């Protein structure tokens, strides 16, 4: 449950065309994700990679 | 360089949607009113001629 | 930065649906009144057909 980890700065509200999706990535798959998160879909905001928390 | 390309492609889909969400209601509802003002012309034409 | 400039770019499109509605605010009201000015065709027809009475 994510009832304590939230921050309103980590989301883009005001739904018009955008939304923040919470994606979880393994630590070994870190470098392959930060090169590919721009091209897993079309029209990705290509700079929004910020690590909220880790395990 | 590739990060600035998509954020200007963000501006492209803004301008494309601005074509779609700011011209379509301008097309239909002016044509809807074109029937509506033509309705207003036709509704008086019966009434004013029966006074004649 | 990235996200703050993107919401202000939306306000160009968010004011465009106001330009969409002001083009259906003005055009709806302005041509209703020249559809009210067609009674002047009935004003000229009545006095012209008053000559048919005369």
């Amino acid at each position: 449950s994510l009832a304590e980890i939230v921050k309103k700065d980590d989301f883009v509200l005001d739904s018009e065309y955008l939304v923040t999706l919470l994606v979880v990535v393994p630590k070994l798959n870190h470098n392959d994700w930060i090169k590919q998160y721009e091209t897993l879909a079309e029209m990705v905001v290509p700079r929004s990679s910020n690590v909220l928390s880790e395990d | 360089a590739d990060v600035q390309k998509q954020i200007k492609h963000m501006m492209a889909f803004i301008e494309q949607e601005a074509n779609e969400k700011a011209e379509e209601i301008d097309a239909k509802a002016e044509e809807e009113f074109n029937i509506e003002k033509g309705r207003l012309v036709q509704t008086q034409r019966l009434k004013i001629m029966e006074y004649y | 930065q990235g996200i703050q400039q993107l919401l202000q770019a939306e306000k160009r499109a968010a004011e465009k649906v106001a330009d969409a509605r002001k083009r259906k605010a003005r055009r709806l009201k302005q041509a209703k009144e020249e559809a009210q000015m067609e009674v002047d065709q009935y004003r000229r027809e009545r006095e012209q057909e008053f000559q048919s009475k005369q």
